[PDB]
């Protein structure tokens, strides 16, 4: 089935962080997790333009 | 004759080692985990879906007795209830006015779309890496692949590589695990028959097509409180579904390490965790004699500006002096730097620049050409940007990471302070020597 991929989402990068500017129009699944021994394990229903 | 080194366990990150092989001209080794495969012993426990209630046409002896025996259907829970005098469309359906006993049917079995939306609970154990490796060695290259148990030679052409066991004991999974269209989520999931109405496993069996299914719903039957023919009836929500509403994300966005975790079979791809022991036995074959080879009589170290950072910041040259031309490795033999060629076509005499990638700002690594050693020291500055698309080539330890200028400056701090005990210590010395000096 096919599925969207809502505009590239333009990634900002500062010391140790990164601001993921985010534009999405419908309900869009982002998560993340950390490589390391905790995974930090995120995850958000991200809806309009935010970061 | 044989080489052993340790790995970083890292996919896609080359990790370069020199053979040393005494009177042979050294020879370039580079070890590149191509994908790492964790696979945990697993057992199935048993299949589960929404449960498909399902109520039998009811059984009436409008005059007599019916008899509430038992069946081996999941969650069978028929009673009998009297007085039931049915109306079917037709009309009135039983020969008595009065003593008309009913008896109402209830059991559950997998819904048909199952086949699909089940899912499997598996205890997992003992997982053990499996690794996919790719060996580059002068001018010969390999692939291999082998479990890393530290026993078994995943063999391949003349490479005798055998690996493991792992530095560190690890699984992204938990010994209880919930797999479902692919996804998979670390569940304490019930026990085989410990069924709990409307939570996870509410419904389940050995296989999806088997009739050996064991189910608790809370399924009770009301009695047939209406005129026209019913089986009113009640139960706890499908507890699969409900789980399902509330399951938690799976493990492919909470497993640690950044290993992607698929199935069929459940395993861990990709997995970046600890070190990796390597030992490869190599046909002598393919060296050479030390007098085949160029060799550098004279060498030196310029390193260019540098960069300390997961890429190759670092550049450096070095002038050389040899025998003949031909390819002599090169290769860092301190832990903190790797250098991004392997090999240089060496000339009788010139330079060469290589790049090089380096935790430390402080590159001070000892380089090799031919097997001869030369000290470089330089000072790294920061990367100018934060974050980079690649991983960290070397690792780093907090005492290299310190810089020859900071190390300077601490030394000199407490070696202030110690002087100043040092002192201390003369003139109580020196204060009972006016004594006794005297006396």
């Amino acid at each position: 089935c096919p599925v969207p991929l809502a505009h590239t989402p333009t990634v900002t990068k500062w010391f140790k962080g990164i601001t993921l500017h985010l534009t999405a129009t419908r309900p869009t699944l982002l998560t993340t997790r950390k490589l390391g021994l905790r995974a930090d394990a995120t995850a958000e229903w991200i809806t309009g333009t935010t970061s | 004759f044989e080489h052993a080194t340790t790995v970083p366990n890292v996919p896609g990150i080359p990790y370069k080692a020199l053979v040393e092989r005494a009177g042979y001209a050294p020879l370039n080794l580079e070890i590149t985990v191509v994908s790492s495969e964790l696979t945990p012993s697993t057992n199935k426990e048993y299949v589960t879906c929404k449960f498909h209630t399902v109520i039998p046409s009811p059984q009436v002896k409008c005059c007599g007795s019916l008899e509430c025996k038992a069946s081996s259907k999941a969650d069978y829970t028929c009673r009998v209830f009297g007085g039931v005098y049915p109306f079917m469309w037709g009309g009135a359906q039983c020969f008595c006015d009065s003593e008309n006993t009913q008896l109402s049917e209830a059991y559950v079995e997998f819904a048909p779309d199952c086949t699909i939306d089940h899912a499997v609970a598996l205890k997992v154990h003992t997982a053990a890496l499996k690794v996919g490796l790719r060996i580059v060695y002068g001018n010969t290259t390999a692939h291999l692949d082998t479990f890393v148990n530290g026993v078994t030679p995943g063999s391949s052409r003349d490479l005798k590589v055998i690996a493991g066991p792992i530095s560190a004991a690890f699984s992204p999974f938990d010994h209880k695990v919930v797999i479902r269209k692919g996804l998979v989520y670390n569940y304490d999931f019930p026990e085989y028959g410990a069924m709990k109405p409307g939570a996870f496993g509410d419904i389940q069996a050995s296989s999806l097509d088997a009739t050996d299914i064991v189910a608790r719903t809370d399924i009770r039957l009301l009695k047939p409180s209406v005129k026209n023919i019913h089986v009113p009836y009640t139960q706890a929500v499908s507890g699969y579904e409900m789980w399902k509403n509330n399951s938690g994300r799976p493990l492919q966005e909470t497993a640690p390490f950044g290993c992607k975790i698929e199935v069929e079979p459940l395993r861990a791809s990709n997995c970046a965790y600890g070190h990796i022991p390597i030992s490869i036995d190599i046909p002598d074959a393919a060296f050479v004699r030390s007098s085949e080879s160029p060799t550098i009589l004279e060498v030196s170290c310029t390193v260019a500006d540098c960069i300390y950072s997961a890429d190759f910041g670092g550049s450096l040259t070095l002038q050389y002096k040899a025998d003949r031309e031909g390819h002599c490795p090169v290769h860092s033999h301190s832990t903190t730097a790797v250098l991004k060629e392997a090999t240089t076509h060496v000339t009788a005499t010139g330079s060469i620049t290589l790049h090089f990638s380096t935790s430390s700002p402080q590159a001070n690594f000892i380089v090799s050409l031919c097997g001869k050693k030369t000290t470089c020291n330089a000072e790294c500055k920061p990367p100018a940007d934060h974050i980079i698309g690649e991983p960290h080539k070397v690792d780093q330890e907090f005492q290299a990471a310190v810089s020859k200028t900071s190390w300077n400056w601490l030394l000199a701090l407490f070696g202030g302070a110690s002087s100043l005990i040092a002192v201390g210590l003369i003139v109580l010395v020196c204060s009972s020597m006016l004594i006794n000096t005297r006396r």
